[PDB]
């Protein structure tokens, strides 16, 4: 079988108003082939700040993660950037 | 109460090395153990009840391919001094650049090792992901290293067959850069938990492991023995504060608040900061983390803090926040750092300029300069002004950023002083900042 890692997403948003629904919407909407999308959670980092943390999992030859991360951050309007917070092997 | 300690777990994908990190996080934490609990249960249709932990392991890891799991990538797991934040090192390629400037530097690395004949030899290939994550780790002063001769299952538990590859093992470190005699190698069965948490009772002939250490000669039998045995290595909680910037907000009712993560020092209301490389300064006027407001934000901390006068504009993602009043940052003109490149088609002249990844900050660098070519494990000067570098070379550059940077000396302020260099959609090279011109 492929090789995998399984990688947590940190999507932070540009303030403590940005619909964070909609911000993880769109980046479960994002799919290539290999990508996994798995639990997600909307973690407090201070001050009313809410960041966007996600799991999903990988193929290591389908996906790039620096491409991922440049994509997610397309979305200019909800997110200001992104950060792995932890990646494992599977 | 116990002290921290961040492990990364390298070696070749036969070797069964996510069984083995499966097994301590299993056994020695609470990661995922919902999902545990509901095949530790559905495990008694194999038989009558009994189940090998290897076998909840492995329904543990396909729950995590469908995405269903709630943990987070973050494991931890305990041993009697310590809590262990561990890597079951990640064989994607952009975990390279993760390895370097990602938080939580490794202060040990555990080479697993298969002991089979054939996947023995294809784990220590000049060429293997193994070979370059044990090169990293050594680059980036990862002085600690344990050796798990993994899979002792299957080759009977021969001594001989563990000493030869005891024997090639070190070869294959020591060519890296460590010294065979401070690691200890335990012979081990990551399925069967032999010499796991327990000692095994498959090898009369093991009397355990062993590792020279400036103290003296310290010894084991199992895993978890050698990774508690880890030294405890000096946390920069006295040196300066040092904290790169991830985000900048600009919260209604409150003002500016900056968040990155604590590298040195301390960050505390009332502090009086300085941020690089645009000078700004500023009182902190509080600082909070997760849902707690703090007294303080210790090294490791990633917070969130409110400062006045300074606009969402005037400071950004890659800008360094340190203490005004001792040794605050400063942006620099150049610095000089050892580059170690690593295999990649192509080769390094002087006027290069690809992207760096340092500490927060993205910024192409000039190699302004190949100032030396060195002997990469004692550092020894090879030649003065190579033409040059190439695969497998250790040299010293002097680099020229496009753009203000604030960067540090790898002895005073270790991250903010290892960069790596992004080219041909990898890291190419990997550098330790000797001085700087600031
Ligand atoms: N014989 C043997 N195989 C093992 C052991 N640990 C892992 N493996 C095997 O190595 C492969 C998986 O490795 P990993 O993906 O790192 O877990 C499978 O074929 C496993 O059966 C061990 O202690 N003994």
């Amino acid at each position: 079988p492929a090789a995998k890692s399984i990688v947590t997403l940190d999507v932070k948003p540009w303030d403590d108003e940005t619909n964070l629904e909609e911000m993880v919407a769109n980046v479960k909407a994002i799919e290539m082939e290999g990508l996994t999308w798995g639990a997600h959670q909307f973690i407090p980092i201070g001050f009313g700040i809410k960041k966007l943390q996600i799991n999903c999992v990988v193929e290591d030859d389908k996906v790039s993660l620096d491409d991922l991360q440049q994509s997610i951050e397309e979305d200019e309007d909800h997110v200001q950037s992104t950060d792995i917070a932890a990646m494992q092997k599977l | 109460e116990k002290s921290h300690i961040n492990v990364v777990v390298i070696g070749h994908v036969d070797s069964g090395k996510s069984t083995t990190t499966g097994h301590l996080i299993y056994k020695c934490g609470g990661i995922d153990k919902r999902t545990i609990e509901k095949f530790e249960k559905e495990a008694a249709e194999l038989g009558k009840g009994s189940f090998k932990y290897a076998w909840v392991l492995d329904k543990l890891k396909a729950e995590r391919e469908r995405g269903i799991t709630i943990d987070i990538a973050l494991w931890k797991f305990e041993t009697p001094k310590y809590q262990v934040t561990v890597i079951d090192a990640p064989g994607h390629r952009d975990f390279i650049k993760n390895m370097i400037t990602g938080t939580s530097q490794a202060d040990c690395a555990i080479l697993i090792i298969a002991g089979g004949v054939g996947e023995f030899e294809a784990g220590i290939s000049k060429d293997g992901q193994t070979r370059e994550h044990a090169l990293l780790a050594f680059t980036l002063g990862v002085r600690q290293l344990i050796v798990a001769v993994n899979k002792m299952d299957s080759v009977k538990w021969d001594e001989s067959r563990f000493q030869e590859i005891v024997k090639e093992t070190s070869n294959f470190i020591k060519k890296v850069g460590y010294n065979p005699k401070t690691v200890p190698f335990v012979p081990i069965s990551g399925w069967n938990g032999d010499n796991m948490i327990e000692a095994t009772t498959n090898a009369p002939w093991y009397k355990g492991w062993e590792k020279e250490t400036k103290a003296g000669v310290v010894k084991g039998k199992t895993l978890l023995e050698a990774i508690d045995a880890i030294e405890q290595p000096s946390r920069p909680t006295d040196k300066p504060l040092r904290l790169p910037l991830q985000d900048v907000y600009k919260i209604g009712g409150i003002g500016t608040v900056p968040v990155g993560r604590v590298e040195t020092g301390v960050i505390k209301p009332g502090m009086v900061v300085t941020f690089a490389p645009a000078g700004v300064t500023t009182e902190v006027k509080s600082v909070e983390m997760h849902h707690e407001q703090l007294e303080q934000g210790v090294p490791g901390d990633n917070v969130g803090f409110n400062v006045k006068n300074v606009s969402v504009k005037e400071i950004r993602r890659g800008n360094v926040c340190g203490d005004a009043k001792n040794d605050p940052p400063k942006g620099c003109a150049s610095f000089n750092a050892t580059v170690i490149v690593l295999n990649h088609p192509g080769q390094i002249s002087a006027g290069y300029s690809p992207v760096l990844d340092c500490h927060t900050a993205h910024i192409a660098c000039r190699f302004d300069e190949l100032l030396e070519k060195n002997d990469r494990r004692s550092g020894k000067k090879l030649e003065d002004h190579p033409k040059f570098l190439k695969s497998g070379d250790a040299a010293l550059v002097k680099f020229v950023p496009s753009k203000p940077m604030c960067v540090e000396a790898f002895s005073e302020y270790p991250p903010l002083g290892r960069f790596a260099v992004r080219d041909m959609r990898q890291t190419v090279a990997v550098g330790v900042i000797k001085s700087v011109d600031k």
